[PDB]
């Protein structure tokens, strides 16, 4: 079977921690994708999510130094020169991931639960996009995952739980768009504290380890809600 | 009486011998330091200092203030410390150059200002602080030590100068610019170099960064032309903490503030922030 | 000389209360705790009591011992000692019953047979140790405390019935109840343990035996424990030279204990 | 050119990007500069990063191939995947040891320095050893301890008898016996001839700067108890 071989080739990829060779192999199932189901599904968000985890933990660092000047010195345009050189690759290895998204596992998805998280994911190489776009491509993709969590919403309001933790992690992760983009906490303070409150209510029949996971994200809204509270 | 009888303590290797501090290794009932005198022969001024010092630090008892084990006579006068595992804060700042978040940035600067009052409750002049005095136990709780020319009240033995070469440059008051016939240590003299500390612990800078040489700075200390410039602050330093450090390192002498004011303001910042700057996302399984 | 004045300790929240006395949370100059007894009318025997205990605490100053902060008689009676941030060892394997590992779960008793041989160093009697008051600050370090009827198989026979060598028959039970994690009640034979050390079997043994006069010293405790410290391997594979340090600063860090420059 | 070169991988050191933090050092070595210690260090964490990261996913895909005894197709799943880490994992070294001796090590000159890159030529001979197979493996074991013996040599000729590298080299030199050799009676043997040859100095001073060496030191008992437990 075509299909097997391709995920045991990655799926000891990430027990072996070498992402790349299996970000560039994980894709590799959606060429004949013709059902994703949820436990190869997930496989695939692992892998991208630590490839540009990498590179965005790093450009934060170079930044950082940049912005520290010492005055300003004549060699800092090669902190500058360096800065373009996570730039370049920080947008090659995202533009495949949005890209293989559109073409093959949004119009093939026939469950909702797979609908909104494609969209999210869909929307979320946007805002990785959006603090390095800096100018009017900052003014551009913003509104391109707008949309696309706009549209994430309406099929996780209705046609999905209120304590679902991809509806969780939605309102979640939009809370974040908001503040380093938009720069609205108010609008964020009122997006998260909702959902907050709306599954906290009723923890009545819900089993334990779908109620696990999602005490490690509403504990997560507390801690980011803290953050908004104070200013 | 913790005279120690000599036999007791097995020294072991060296760790430094240089401006009169001549610390060593021990055994005794687990890993301890020892202070020795480098010349065999005590002055005046040497028997007078281990006859206060071994006095000033039976005085001490709180966990964040380096703990006191004993002393022997019969070899050589020592001094038997604590033995703290770990790294200084000067080393944790300017060395190693380790990104500190700014909730454990703040307590570092509550306990030693937690612990610092009791030697102002029990009412000693730590003469002679530094930056690098401080010193952390497996770098999560601190504890001070260096009480080489710690002081009590001493309004009924006089004092001489006995001072005027230190290497506390960067923190050094100007009633000690001033010298005066009354001794200028004082309980209002101590939070200022409690402050330029508070100014190098939070900006991550080094104090008073603009300078050549020493020719400068103790012209511009008490004159009024040489300021610790606070206004290069962090990124994130909250309005009471940066506030505080503007009264604190005050140039009018009285207008100081006290020392349990000091731990009273830095514990209101209890609820400040739970998490990082950066505000979280989703997680990855 | 330490006597505080009244008026200084904000007393917090009761711990235990039973034949010790009463704990409250207090909290003067960081938190502390308080070891109260909360009658007011003094009984003779307390008049008594009293005097002599904070002899015993006025002079142990060491690491694992837990330090003694202060004491105060005029609004009530108490003392003030240090706050461990941990619980107790009767909570790490009874209650909780935490599972640990073989190259520290002996290395708390180094550090119990430690701290025990600063007392007798200064002559003084602990008589009354068991687990259930033996506290770990940080999970690292291991402090004694609560050592209050501690005057400066005699005990179940009644034949003062104390000396140096009266609490390392129970000393014996402390160090049995880190191998196999059950109380009894002759508890050798059920000694299996996970690296099964030979000498730990011999000086388990050779610590709870009957007859009375032939208890080994302290100091040969503490000196056949750290022997036994060296033999039980702490890596689990081979090193190399590792990535080097390389920062400018490589001397000993002397400057906690004297002046720089 | 050059200074500006070395701030390079400087910057990339605190960027954890250590690959073109590798390819920034050799870059600047193409001058003859006898380059000094504050270059020379640089590569050692960045070439021990570039293979530790390759070599520790190697000791994880050599366990999980025999962690199996099942299908023959997930089995050559896994033989075809640990070839490409160990492609790969040649290909590093020889950039180091075809740099080093081709003009590194006939230009380093001072014996105080000479030990160091010697250190770091049979060090990664043994990395190689580890895997290399067959009538390879022979070939550079061999080579392996005749580019130890010839640095172990001038460690008698060396300054100091506590000086880190002649400790690291020690470390390494007996750190192959008992793995690469299998000869744990000639392990034993390097190591209390290091340590005890350390333990019976620094009773006069330690003036030099030695908080680095005590941890080499550590180390040296530290996996002796293992070697001594069998």
């Amino acid at each position: 079977v075509d299909k097997e071989e391709l995920v045991q080739r990655a799926k000891l990829a990430e027990q072996a921690e070498r992402y790349d060779d299996m970000a560039a192999a994980m894709k590799e199932v959606t060429e004949t994708g013709v059902e994703l189901s949820n436990e190869e599904r997930n496989l695939l968000s692992v892998a991208y999510k630590n490839v540009v985890g990498a590179r965005r933990s790093s450009w934060r660092v170079i930044s950082s130094i940049e912005q520290k000047t010492e005055g300003s010195e004549r060699k800092q345009q090669m902190a500058k020169e360096y800065r373009v050189k996570v730039e370049k690759e920080l947008r090659e290895i995202c533009y495949d991931v949005l890209g293989l998204l559109d073409k093959h596992l949004i119009p093939k998805a026939s469950n909702p639960e797979s609908k909104v998280f494609y969209l999210k994911m869909k929307g979320d190489y946007y805002r990785y996009l959006a603090e390095v776009a800096t100018g009017e491509t900052r003014n551009s993709v913003v509104e391109d995952s707008q949309k696309a969590y706009q549209d994430a919403f309406e099929i996780s309001k209705a046609k999905m739980q209120p304590t679902h933790p991809i509806r969780l992690g939605l309102a979640l992760n939009f809370s974040v768009f908001y503040y380093e983009i938009l720069n609205s906490p108010d609008k964020a303070c009122q997006l998260a504290k909702q959902a907050f409150d709306d599954a906290i209510a009723e923890l009545d029949t819900l089993n334990e380890d779908s109620y696990k996971d999602s005490t490690l994200i509403m504990q997560l809204l507390r801690d980011n809600l803290t953050l908004w509270t104070s200013d | 009486d913790w005279e120690i009888p000599d036999g007791q303590i097995t020294v072991g290797q060296r760790i430094g011998s240089g401006s009169f501090g001549t610390v060593y290794k021990g055994k005794w009932h687990g890993d301890v330091a020892v202070k020795m005198l480098n010349v065999t022969a005590p002055t005046p001024q040497q028997l007078q200092a281990f006859k206060n010092e071994v006095g000033v630090l039976r005085k001490t008892r709180h966990v964040n203030i380096l703990l006191f084990m004993g002393y022997s006579t019969k070899p050589q006068l020592a001094i038997v410390t604590q033995w703290c595992e770990g790294s200084s804060l000067y080393h944790h700042l300017h060395i190693i150059e380790t990104k500190f978040e700014m909730i454990k940035l703040i307590d570092i600067a509550r306990q030693t200002a937690q612990g610092m009052d009791y030697l102002h409750a029990k009412s000693i002049i730590h003469r002679d602080l530094k930056s690098n005095n401080i010193f952390l136990h497996e770098d999560l709780t601190v504890k001070i030590g260096d009480f080489g020319l710690a002081t009590v009240k001493s309004r009924w033995s006089g004092s001489h100068q006995f001072e005027q070469l230190s290497g506390s440059i960067l923190w050094m008051a100007p009633e000690v610019i001033r010298m005066q016939d009354k001794n200028p240590y004082s309980f209002q003299s101590d939070v200022y170099a409690f402050g330029i500390v508070l100014y190098e612990l939070m900006t991550g800078q080094l104090p008073y960064s603009n300078i050549n040489n020493r020719d400068q700075i103790i012209f511009m200390v008490g004159r009024g032309y040489l300021s610790p410039d606070l206004s290069k602050v962090r990124s994130n330093c909250p309005k009471a903490m940066k506030r505080l450090m503007a009264e604190c390192l005050k140039k009018k002498r009285d207008e100081r503030p006290l020392f349990p004011q000091i731990l009273a303001s830095i514990e209101l910042l209890a609820r400040s922030l739970p998490k990082i700057h950066r505000s979280a996302s989703e997680p990855s399984l």
